[PDB]
């Protein structure tokens, strides 16, 4: 052949913390089709919006929105536990059907992207541009968003294992654990790595005798 | 709704 | 400058699945430092080892071997809460030291990597070649692991679950979760992607009151 | 020992 | 746009020496149209060969040949007089279009080449990783070939110097370059660079009142 | 070995129309060394300049000046005949030395230029940028070089052919192509391509006769 | 014929 | 002087 028909720039979904998540790469021919499983971050969350984009930088903000849609009728369940598949599917016409389906309930929504939808040629190009002359910028970036969700994780994870503790735990134990998640928590609600690492240490300097006690 | 969480 | 220091090749080291995860990224100019933190992959585990690897591969069988070492003395906890944070640090004259720090338990080893290991220019190129050549087989390869890894997780998770429900579970439910487990376990021993999708599914499938119990 | 795990 | 139509490889024509000239870069969008002039490389040439290539390799013979025509009824001239514009034309089909035209006697001949035409998907990759395989016997070969090229032009153009000097050159000078041009002929007759660029300097340095004399 | 010491940017000279031409490629493993093959403009010429250019832009207005010096003392001769080579040489220390060599003459000169010359890493990475943002606009600047320079060489050769012809040429030829010459001349003070192009074709459009008797 | 030769 | 001119 010439010619090939191929993806110009990235296609993803915003994930949580702001960042793209990339479904199909720069550079793909089409036709294609890619699924990932993703999940909910918080307990007993009903619902999860699907945000798709186009574009090669890390944060969402800074790529092109294709659309967005909600999937809900998302049953209780802890966070992360919920199986939400999501589907990029690019056809032989050039476009793009992304859905999201609920592996335990069934439920499905999409959207329909036209081939003519995101950025022209010229836009394209800047694109790319930027992909590099910020290339720095987004892995700071991203490593920020993986820190704070990481922080998340160990926040909800203490506090639950404290509960299961109960009693277990000595009062001394549980005050210095309960203090070290406010700090956490104060922290991860900044922009500040260092500080949220700091606080996830000292949280991990204080829960010895939990983590004890959670493992049997 | 929140945005999902990649595992 | 007329000339760059520059790694050829990626650096990391390999995590659960046999996957080479990348610390530091092909083409950087040393001197150059990065850290991650990683976590332990089952319940009450003492240590982990570290294997350093050079290279473009998803595979670390694929990539250049640089060494490995254990950072024992790790506490009891249950998987995934340990902190162990990885640094990758090549200084000013070429040497690679990674070290690997619990940062609970405040142990630390290293290894230490001269200028002149890993793959000679030649290899470099080859390498280069095949990360191209099969960068197919590598993204399969690579979305097989991390499926695994997911339902692993799960695996993990439901049982615990199901000890912590205990009685509030019906004895119904507790008797297709347990069978959906026994599958699941039977399928991460595949190699087979949509099979463990499937023992993944039929566990969503079941567990749907499990999960209402869980969530209170 | 196991390889780390990567969250 | 979610797509762009571009080419995956390269597309040129063969040109003296056996290498491949590139109208369109890899990677080009289409609709596209390129255009250069060429030449003749004897003196009284008649026609020209159009030899129409895919592909990222120097050699000609490395890469996919797309078909070859020849445009005839080239007007007496000298050696590298002749203006041979050639015009390599993709439209929105995908159809490439190659036409040569002498911009002196009017004459043009073209090849039309289907969309479907040249390498699949397949053959584009292992095409890209030889290009990067081999990326400097390339060089190597199209360094060779322009050596041999500027050799062949100073053996010609010093040849009809001689005979415009004619009486004006000293038989001292006119023995040395004579057996100068017969050792570089037969030089160039071989794949031995150094050897060429020996017998240009012998050349070189015998040929200094006969270039005195050219240039009154 | 976990380095390799690179060049980040292209490394070459100045030449006709103010285009650069590259003779160490960008990403080139130093110690290196590189030498071509470049002669005079102009008939009787005794000098050139060699301006040394470190960078990935066309214009060599567009990149990094690293110095430049003069090679004199070139014997009188036909334009392109004298042979100048250029050689660019990286030691083990990263410094260049650039020389440029008459192989009729046997003169030399050099320049030496230090380890640390040229732009730093910012700028090596807004330079690379910017060969990108620009690929276009430097594609069409070295066409209308190329194409100017073809111009001029027509210009130059076909006057000389209208001497050597003399009374073999009709003087209704010899007014036609003298004219074209002068709207050649006039065009080639242009920046326009295709006017440039119109004038050369006009030019090989009544030269028929006098390439007849040329060719004789 | 000869192939175009490129100045 | 002049660049020079590479052929």
């Amino acid at each position: 052949v010439l010619l090939l028909d191929v993806t110009p720039l990235s296609l993803g979904i915003e994930t949580m913390g702001g960042v793209m998540t990339t479904l199909i790469a720069k550079n793909t021919t089409i036709p294609t089709k890619h699924s990932q499983v993703f999940s909910t971050a918080e307990d007993n969350q009903s619902a999860v919006t699907i945000h798709v984009l186009q574009g090669e930088r890390k944060r969402a903000a800074d790529n092109k929105s294709l659309g967005q849609f909600n999937l809900d009728g998302i049953n209780p369940a802890p966070r992360g536990m919920p199986q939400i598949e999501v589907t990029f599917d690019i056809d032989a016409d050039g476009i793009l059907h992304v859905s999201a389906k609920d592996k335990n309930s069934g439920k499905e929504q999409k959207i329909t992207i036209k081939a003519s939808s995101g950025l022209n040629e010229d836009e394209i190009q800047k694109m790319v541009r930027d992909a590099e002359a910020n290339a720095e910028a987004d892995r700071k970036f991203e490593e920020l968003v993986q820190t704070r969700n990481q922080g998340d994780h160990l926040l909800h994870s203490t506090r639950k294992q404290v509960e299961e503790a109960g009693d277990k735990l000595p009062a001394d134990d549980k005050t210095a654990i309960e203090s070290a998640l406010t700090a956490l928590e104060t922290a991860l609600k900044g922009e500040d790595k260092a500080a949220i690492e700091a606080k996830m240490q000292e949280l991990a300097q204080v829960s010895q005798k939990l983590m004890e006690i959670a493992q049997q | 709704p929140p945005r999902p969480i990649y595992n």
